[PDB]
């Protein structure tokens, strides 16, 4: 049932070829030949300064990455949104509708100072 | 021994249970030889063109072409009006149009009266 | 995905290793080039249960159209290398 | 409208007096300048339409169609360059001339204030559109597709000519502004029944209406790419524009005469959508899609509700950009494999990553993914028809299901899967093709931010 | 519960009809029952934005719970006592609901005995 | 992928482990039971009942108002 | 068609795999794996082709009733959970001829090696057609198997696509 | 629900990758000691879904 | 790096429940020539796998001690103030 | 075997078994692995319905 | 009110920033997967501020920032409804997505198109927060359809696998049937109540509601 | 051991 001599020889003929082909699908140590990409002063500054582990500074370096993120992604957008909401949205009727705050008995109101009577005396219970 | 397997339109009979994959007569195997004969020639013709390095483009497939011509262009010239096509055409074509005409016609007349008589509710209906 | 590749030698080593645990061959007489049906005295049903053991070793099925054409441990290594793209 | 008519005429002297190798650059550059100046027609008021003179006027319904028409001419020039490269220079100039005349007749048709002037120009579009199909089609079926297109229209146009003249002898004028004040109710007599048919069947054949649509799969398949874009983008919208105008003088007879054309349309959506599920030709599949989407416009116009007229106008603008984009995408493949069979080429997303993205966006708009204008118009028509009869939601919903299947079926069949092994000439996408698709989808997606300009007079 | 068998697998007139209750007069059988009073006022409940389902006699104790919730922030591991008082008050109100069901249950049996008594003797 | 230990893959043997892996894994399992036990200790009512459900039959007609059959 | 040894061999592997699906635990599978082998061992050889064919049909009928409703499948096999998963990363070889020269220069060595492969392909094409139009019956071939190169330095006919196919984990 | 059902899928992924893209549980077993951290999460999640008290 | 395969002979079906199968098959005159191949699954660090109840009881011993000591602090804390 | 000449416009197109493409020998070396077809093989009249994406007529366990 | 509203809209705007920067504005091919997760981490924190304020005093406000389209007597706006359901689900989705996003960096590290994979996940997250916070049906409908189509692209991620395409297309076949009910709900509310705003639906409680509710049940099925 | 990944032209 095995391979006939003609076939087993053909499979060997191709087998040598394929392994050579797969060997040719390899990259020389120089490749890829990237073009003259320039590095900014910030990129080269950190490469020189980050050579050593120096666990004491890795917190500082992490802070810079996060601090850069916070200002651009959390502080500028909130600035723009707040300016948009306070001076354009809230200048039109009912654009921002807010549920009136809950008023419990025995409370003081900031706007005028009204006081609501606490309650009628309760029939004290237990348990 | 075990209950027979019932083939269906959407459930074929397994090749193992088909009572024709065990007996192989002299003529039964003779035909199968030609099947792999004709289909072996095609595999040869395709591979002469597929592997050719001077060929860049599309290997036209006459089997594919005969398929579309039959599906689209060669239907009407082989159409004969008879009881089979005439009735199926009236049932599929005219049928549904008539059915939906009465469903919509009945409902709208029924709805119209409820507006003349005031029995319909349109209290907050000002977008139409 | 992080699984180390399979070298040509690694395929043979595990191929032979599995055969040695099959209680139908003499380990000393068992080399890479051994015909199951002509040298080591195995029946076809013995070879089939060798392929099933081989598939569960490398974790991939092999067709019965070709698995019924492997008659040597070396042929098994060639088939796996061809399928799994091993070159060195 | 002379500030657009005269510049369009001057495209012909420019094309014929230009150098041999700069005809595609001169015509494309200046036809884009005409399109830019068409934004001045957006000066619309909430009470009165923009009336220019005794002949021409523009309102919120004509303006979006005028902008779409002048926008397509530059696009059609780009798509025609590949298959005309080996063509004689003299004949390559006559091709560019037929398109210019087609634009000239179209802008004058969408602004004509007098219906007979509208009819003459409405009927003049057949001549250049026929020559494009019959002269510059590739297959042998173009000759027969030319006759089907020619005679289906005229068989309904000639009765329209009698009906329009009969109205003038009775009302005294066909000026559309006059007809808004002198219109009189239509009594229920057998004569008025046939007056209704004569006034509408010309516009039903061009939309087209299911049952009279056999010309579309022939004209939109055997026509070249330029012919297919204008055919499916503006020449179907002449039917819709006609009905939106001439229904002013058919009430209340439209209340009961519209029933047979609503069942052929509501049922025709399902039948034509279903046909797309088994088409073997990629260009044919896009054609049968036009029938399904144009069946909603017919329903919207015939029920005469403010929401339905806003939807119909938005449906026509949305479908013109989407339908044209699909034809362009189909032709880019044809320029490589030179066959329209849909299953011949598969797994194209492996070879052409960016052109596959255009396929995705083109498919989503076809199935009305919100908030695209495809969905805005299709939603309004579905909101208005529900008030007509709540049972219609059954038919509208079913078609939305079948639309998703065939829209995503052609995307999967050609873009996904495994590539054909013997198709070895799929060269990368040229900048022309990518620019051609981007000019279809970017303006379509931009109208979402300010959709009120394509909703029509009843907005 | 277990009464389901009686209502479905047993006699009907004995078991009440929750949809139609109450049936017998609110005062018959008792000597001028004292009306159940509510401490919380309509204006008071509105200012607390109490859900309608919570506008029950048990109100005026949920208002206590809310004030502690706001006056102990963040201390969600608190105000447990006020939670119990509102729970307990609902429990007492819930308990009385069973009493009406049980009271209504037997009063139906009386109508059976009295009607049976006159029917049987006559 | 990016980091982590570099434990080699055993061929047929039990895989290698690390100190932090087992301690951290074993830590959370213990914290689960402490939470269950502590939570059960202080609020066992929620998982065993809050208040006793009165038995309807043990009541008496006096607290219900069932008139005598005589009238 | 498929002879008689092949069917019983095919039928034997399925029984083990389907049985293996019920067993799950590896101690049980060996307990019944031998029995199944014994059941075939009962009717080994025995000649009498008419009786052997009759038994196999009953064996097939016996199998179908007992097949696992959800058989185990290897991930990278038809019906598995990874079949064709990596066909979306298998770009053909001819697509490299269309690269822009500005991006061929990033792999000067790889394309230099490609030139040799293409050069070999053109040179060897003529013989492979010669070799195939001589070692074939007059009425066209009757088998899908191809003959090898009956010489030294000559590549097997029709080798380009069988050799240069995409890798099984191309990315 | 989102917490422990999200956790269960992530923990299952750890099993699948470690077994050479194997999903069927008929070719698994003996992972209590091999993957303790996944084991702990697969058990914490397997109990929250069941509804163990106070989780 | 090179892979170091353990010795093939060390996998002995003895002790594992695989030889038991051979013993059970031997009771009817049958042998299974694969016991050793599966031997490694029942030996080494894979043997003595926990039971289902133990898996649910994981970490209870360590956790329980925290509970008893913790509640003791509460009792003392209540008395102090 | 041509289709019945009953006037439905089937012509002389070869009728073939209504077997879905999902139930063809998968391990074979098809010219179109996705479709399970060979160059020149006469395609079924309803081939686009039987592609592996749409309809499966394979034997069922029950 | 000023801090409550701003910290809720920034959450949604923050999630789109990685998508906006996909326009070759910042080119970090090897760090984009880490970029997206960091955005989700910062979105969880900002969402907690609105959540607490609803815990403290139960503050609820409605934002209608943009006037989009006005059809006769119907006015459509890009409204956001920050209430009980929005302020508790938003932290959970981001918290859970945060873990899935972090887990994906490990699981899909070898994928060649991991960059495209983290755009689709982020896009789905946006379409879920549009559905969650919608104050009108049309805005709710945009998110309802959006999550459907993103599920289609992610399910058929390995598009060479014919089984993936079938499962992807099948997932849009069933949701389209449900969409029939959603269109029915939009139709009934416009016809009879003359609105799509959730505020007006709850303020005109109709006695008869079997039809619109049946649509929602079909849609939710 | 980096290997060359064939991809369609990403320049155009
Ligand atoms: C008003 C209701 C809507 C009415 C119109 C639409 C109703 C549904 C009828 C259309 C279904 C067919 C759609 C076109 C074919 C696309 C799907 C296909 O071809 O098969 C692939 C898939 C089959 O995938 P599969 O998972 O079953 O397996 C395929 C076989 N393998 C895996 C081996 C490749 O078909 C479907 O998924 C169709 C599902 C929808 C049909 C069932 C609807 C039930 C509704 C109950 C309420
Ligand atoms: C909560 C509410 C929602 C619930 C939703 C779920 C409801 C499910 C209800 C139960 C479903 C039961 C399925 C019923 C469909 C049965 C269809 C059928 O039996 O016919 C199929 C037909 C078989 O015919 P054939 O193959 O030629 O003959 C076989 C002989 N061995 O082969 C064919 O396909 C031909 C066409 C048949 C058409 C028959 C009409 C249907
Ligand atoms: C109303 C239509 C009624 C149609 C039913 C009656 C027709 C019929 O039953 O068949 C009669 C006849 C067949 O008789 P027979 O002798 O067998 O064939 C001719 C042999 N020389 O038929 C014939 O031979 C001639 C054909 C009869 C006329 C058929 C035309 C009507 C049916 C076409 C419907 C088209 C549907 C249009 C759809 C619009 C879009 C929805
Ligand atoms: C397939 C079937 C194709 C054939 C069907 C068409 C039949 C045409 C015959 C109908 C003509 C009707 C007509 O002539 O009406 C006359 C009417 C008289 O004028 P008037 O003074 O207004 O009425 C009071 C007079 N005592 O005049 C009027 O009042 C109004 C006349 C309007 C013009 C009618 C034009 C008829 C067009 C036929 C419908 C279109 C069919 C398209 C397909 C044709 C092919
Ligand atoms: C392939 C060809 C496709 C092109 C076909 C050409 C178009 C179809 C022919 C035009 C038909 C126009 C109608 C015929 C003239 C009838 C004029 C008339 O006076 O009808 C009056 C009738 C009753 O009026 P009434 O409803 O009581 O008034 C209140 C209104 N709310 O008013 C009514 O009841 C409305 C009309 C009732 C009849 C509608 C029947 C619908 C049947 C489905 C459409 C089939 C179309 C043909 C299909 C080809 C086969
Ligand atoms: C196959 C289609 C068969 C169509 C049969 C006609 C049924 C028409 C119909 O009345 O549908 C039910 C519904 C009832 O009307 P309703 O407003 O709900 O109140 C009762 C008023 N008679 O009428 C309606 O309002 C239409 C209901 C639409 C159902 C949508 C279901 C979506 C899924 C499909
Ligand atoms: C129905 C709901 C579903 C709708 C979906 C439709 C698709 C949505 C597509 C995304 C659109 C996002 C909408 C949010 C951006 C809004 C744009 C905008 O601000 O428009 C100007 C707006 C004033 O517009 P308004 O007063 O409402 O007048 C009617 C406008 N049609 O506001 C202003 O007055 C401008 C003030 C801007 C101040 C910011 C300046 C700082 C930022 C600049 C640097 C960046
Ligand atoms: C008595 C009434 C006369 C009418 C007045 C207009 C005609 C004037 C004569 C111009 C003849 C000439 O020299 O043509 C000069 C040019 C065009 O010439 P062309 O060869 O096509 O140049 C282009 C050649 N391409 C196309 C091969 C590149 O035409 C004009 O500038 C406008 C004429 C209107
Ligand atoms: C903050 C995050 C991880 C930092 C860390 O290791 O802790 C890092 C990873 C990649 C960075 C981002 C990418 O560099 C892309 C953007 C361009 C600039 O780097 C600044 C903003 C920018 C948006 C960066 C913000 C921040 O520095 C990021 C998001
Ligand atoms: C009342 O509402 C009971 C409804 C049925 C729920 C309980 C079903 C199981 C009861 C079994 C215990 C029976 C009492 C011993
Ligand atoms: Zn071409």
């Amino acid at each position: 049932s095995g391979y006939t001599p003609e076939e087993k020889l053909r499979l060997q003929q191709l087998r040598e070829l394929r392994r050579r082909w797969l060997k040719d699908q390899e990259l020389s140590p120089r490749e890829p030949v990237l073009p003259p990409q320039r590095v900014s002063p910030v990129e080269r500054f950190w490469n020189k300064f980050l050579q050593d582990g120096a666990l004491w500074k890795n917190v500082i370096y992490k802070t810079y990455r996060h601090s850069i993120f916070a200002f651009t992604h959390v502080l500028i957008p909130v600035w723009i949104i707040h300016y948009y909401l306070k001076y354009h949205v809230t200048t039109k009727p009912y654009t921002i509708v807010e549920k009136k705050p809950r008023i419990f008995p025995g409370d003081t109101i900031l706007e005028t100072g009204e006081v609501i009577p606490p309650m009628k005396e309760f029939p004290d219970q237990h348990h | 021994s075990f209950p027979k397997y019932e083939a269906s339109r959407l459930s074929s009979l397994p090749t193992t249970l088909d009572p024709a994959e065990y007996d192989i007569s002299s003529e039964t195997r003779k035909a199968q030889a030609e099947r792999l004969a004709i289909r072996s020639r095609l595999k040869r013709e395709y591979q002469l063109q597929y592997y050719d390095p001077s060929r860049r483009g599309v290997i036209e497939d006459p089997a594919l072409v005969r398929w579309t011509y039959a599906r689209s262009a060669n239907i009407y010239p082989n159409f004969r009006p008879n009881t089979k096509t005439s009735l199926l055409g009236a049932l599929f074509g005219i049928g549904p149009l008539v059915f939906w005409y009465y469903v919509f016609k009945t409902d709208r007349d029924r709805k119209e009266k409820l507006i003349q008589e005031g029995k319909l509710d349109r209290t907050f209906n000002i977008s139409y | 995905s992080d699984a180390p590749p399979l070298t040509l030698e690694g395929i043979k080593d595990r191929v032979l290793y599995v055969l040695k645990l099959y209680d139908k061959i003499d380990p000393e007489k068992l080399s890479v080039n051994s015909h199951f049906m002509k040298d080591l005295g195995l029946d076809s049903l013995d070879q089939v249960e060798i392929i099933m053991a081989m598939e569960d070793e490398f974790g991939f099925e092999i067709p019965d159209i070709d698995a019924e054409k492997l008659m040597c441990p070396q042929e098994i290594v060639d088939y796996i290398a061809d399928k799994k793209d091993v070159y060195e | 409208m002379l500030k657009y008519i005269i510049p369009t005429i001057m495209l012909m002297p420019l094309t014929w007096l230009s150098k041999n190798n700069m005809i595609w650059v001169n015509s494309t550059a200046h036809s884009l300048l005409i399109s830019f100046t068409s934004l001045l027609l957006m000066n619309q008021f909430g009470d009165n339409s923009l009336n220019f003179s005794l002949l021409f006027f523009s309102d919120s319904l004509s303006t979006p169609l005028l902008i779409l028409t002048m926008w397509l001419l530059p696009l059609m020039l780009m798509a025609s360059q590949h298959h005309l490269s080996k063509e004689n220079l003299t004949r390559k100039k006559l091709f560019i001339t037929m398109l210019i005349s087609l634009q000239l007749f179209l802008i004058m048709t969408f602004t004509a204030m007098e219906l007979i002037l509208f009819y003459i120009l409405f009927e003049a579009t057949l001549v250049p559109t026929l020559i494009i199909i019959t002269r510059w089609g590739n297959q042998t079926e173009r000759l027969n597709a030319g006759l089907y297109f020619l005679f289906y229209t005229l068989a309904g146009s000639l009765p329209l000519l009698v009906a329009l003249i009969y109205i003038q002898n009775t009302v005294g004028s066909l000026n559309f502004l006059m007809l808004q004040y002198w219109v009189q109710p239509v009594h229920n007599s057998w004569s008025n029944v046939f007056m209704w048919l004569a006034c509408m069947m010309a516009f039903m054949v061009k939309m087209p209406l299911y049952g009279l649509h056999l010309w579309l799969p022939k004209a939109h398949v055997e026509a070249p790419i330029a012919g297919s874009m204008v055919l499916a983008a503006v020449l179907l919208k002449l039917g819709g524009y006609g009905m939106l105008r001439i229904t002013l003088i058919l009430n209340p007879m439209t209340d009961f005469m519209a029933y047979p054309f609503i069942m052929l349309s509501l049922w025709g959506m399902i039948m034509t959508s279903s046909i797309c599920l088994r088409q073997t030709d990629l260009k044919s599949l896009i054609a049968y899609s036009s029938v399904s989407h144009m069946a909603l416009v017919i329903v919207a116009i015939l029920i005469q509700t403010p929401w339905s007229y806003m939807g119909a106008t938005a449906l026509m603008i949305a479908h013109g950009l989407t339908s044209s984009m699909l034809f362009c995408l189909a032709n880019s493949n044809y320029e490589r494999i030179h066959s329209r069979t849909m299953i011949l080429a598969r797994g194209l997303q492996t070879l052409l990553p960016l052109m596959a993205t255009w396929w995705l966006l083109a498919s989503l708009t076809n199935l009305a993914l919100p908030p695209t204008i495809n969905l805005i118009g299709e939603l309004f028509v579905v909101m208005s028809t529900f008030s007509w009869s709540n049972i219609t939601i059954i038919l509208m919903g079913v078609n939305m299901v079948i639309t998703a299947l065939y829209s995503l079926y052609m995307l999967i069949m050609t873009q996904r899967g495994k590539y054909t092994y013997h198709i070895n000439n799929i060269s990368p996408s040229f900048t022309r093709e990518n620019a051609l698709m981007s000019l279809h989808i970017l303006p379509l997606l931009l109208l979402t931010l300010n959709p009120k300009i394509i909703l029509g007079p009843l907005y | 519960g277990a009464h389901l068998a009686r209502r479905y697998l047993g006699d009907a007139s004995v078991e009440p009809d929750p949809l139609r209750m109450p049936t017998f007069p609110p005062d018959y059988g008792f000597p001028e029952r004292k009306e159940r009073e509510m401490v919380a006022t309509q204006q008071e409940m509105n200012d607390a934005q109490l859900v309608l389902q919570q506008r029950d006699y048990c109100a005026h104790y949920l208002i206590r719970f809310l004030k502690c919730k706001r006056d102990s922030f963040p201390n969600f591991l608190a105000c447990k006592h006020e939670r119990h008082d509102w729970d307990y008050c609902e429990h007492l109100d819930y308990v009385k609901r069973m009493k009406e069901f049980e009271r209504e249950r037997r009063l139906l049996q009386r109508k059976k005995r009295r009607e049976q008594r006159e029917a049987d003797m006559a | 992928a990016g980091g982590g230990a570099h434990i080699e893959p055993r061929y047929r043997q039990f895989p290698q482990l690390t100190r932090s892996q087992v301690i951290q894994a074993e830590f959370f399992s213990a914290t689960m039971w402490f939470w269950i036990l502590w939570r059960f200790w202080h609020d066992s009512d929620a998982v065993l009942g809050h208040f006793p459900y009165p038995d309807p039959s043990q009541w008496t007609d006096e607290e219900l108002g069932i008139p005598p059959d005589d009238e | 068609y498929l002879t008689h040894q092949q069917k019983v061999l095919r039928l034997y592997k399925r029984a083990l795999r389907h049985l293996e699906s019920w067993c799950i635990h590896r101690d049980k599978y060996r307990y019944f794996a031998c029995l199944l082998r014994a059941r075939f061992d009962e009717h080994k050889n025995e000649k009498d082709m008419v009786k052997a064919t009759q038994l196999l049909r009953e064996a097939e009928e016996e199998f179908w009733h007992g097949q696992h409703p959800q058989p185990y499948i290897f991930p990278e096999s038809p019906g598995g959970t990874s079949y064709e998963r990596y066909e979306c990363y298998k770009v053909p070889e001819w697509c490299l001829d269309d690269w822009h020269p500005s991006e061929k220069a990033m792999y000067p060595d790889y394309f230099a090696k490609r030139e040799q492969w293409k050069k070999l392909r053109r040179e060897s094409w003529e013989r492979e057609v010669k070799q195939l139009q001589e070692e074939t019956p007059v009425g066209g071939p009757r088998t899908e198997a191809l003959p090898p190169a009956r010489k030294q330095g000559d590549l097997p006919p029709l080798w380009w696509h069988i050799v240069t196919r995409p890798r099984e984990r191309p990315m | 629900h989102a917490f422990f059902k999200a956790m269960l899928f992530m923990c299952s992924g750890s099993i699948i990758h470690s077994l050479n893209d194997e999903q069927d549980i008929r070719k698994m077993g003996g992972l209590f000691k091999a993957m303790p951290f996944t084991t702990t999460a697969l058990i914490v999640g397997s109990l929250a879904l069941t509804g163990m008290p106070f989780l | 790096s090179k892979m170091e395969l353990p010795d093939y002979k060390q996998w002995k079906i003895e002790g594992t429940p695989l030889e038991t199968v051979q013993e059970k098959l031997a009771a009817r005159g049958l042998r299974d020539p694969w016991g050793r191949n599966e031997a490694w699954r029942y030996m080494g660090g894979f043997a003595n796998n926990v039971s289902f109840v133990g898996a649910l009881l994981k970490g209870f011993k360590w956790g329980f001690a925290a509970f008893v000591v913790a509640i003791g602090a509460e009792y003392y804390l209540e008395s102090q103030k | 075997e041509p289709y019945p000449d009953d006037g439905t416009g089937y012509g002389d197109y070869p009728k073939l078994p209504d077997r879905s493409q999902q139930e063809r020998d998968p391990w074979y070396d098809w010219d179109h692995p996705d479709l399970r077809l060979n160059w020149g093989e006469p395609m079924h009249w309803d081939l686009d319905m039987y592609i592996r994406n749409r309809v499966d007529t394979s034997p069922t366990p029950v | 009110m000023n801090m409550f509203s701003s910290l809720s809209l920034v959450t949604l705007l923050l999630l789109t920033m990685p998508i906006m920067m996909m326009s070759f504005n910042t080119y970090k091919p090897s760090n984009y997967p880490l970029y997206v997760k960091t955005a989700i981490s910062y979105a969880f924190i900002t969402s907690m501020i609105p959540t607490m304020m609803f815990i403290h005093s139960g503050q609820e406000l409605i934002i209608s920032n943009w006037h989009w389209l006005t059809i006769q007597t119907l006015k459509l706006s890009l409204s956001f409804k920050m209430d009980y359901f929005s302020m508790m689900f938003i932290p959970v989705a981001l918290f859970v997505t945060w873990s899935i996003m972090e887990f994906s960096m490990w699981y899909m590290y070898s994928d060649p198109n991991i960059n495209k994979f983290f755009k689709y996940l982020l896009l789905f997250l946006i379409t879920m927060l549009i559905l969650v916070t919608a104050n009108n049906l049309f805005q709710l409908f945009i998110g309802w359809e959006g999550v459907g189509i993103m599920s289609f692209l992610l399910i058929g991620w390995w598009y060479g696998r014919a089984d993936a395409n079938t499962a992807a297309l099948q997932a849009i076949l069933y949701n389209r049937i449900g969409d029939i009910g959603f269109i029915l709900a939009m139709a009934w509310f416009l016809t009879n109540l003359n609105t799509w705003d959730l505020q007006q639906i709850f303020m005109l409680n109709p006695s008869d509601s079997n039809m619109p509710l049946i649509g929602l049940a079909l849609a939710a099925t | 051991k980096r290997l060359f990944i064939i991809k369609p032209s990403g320049f155009y």
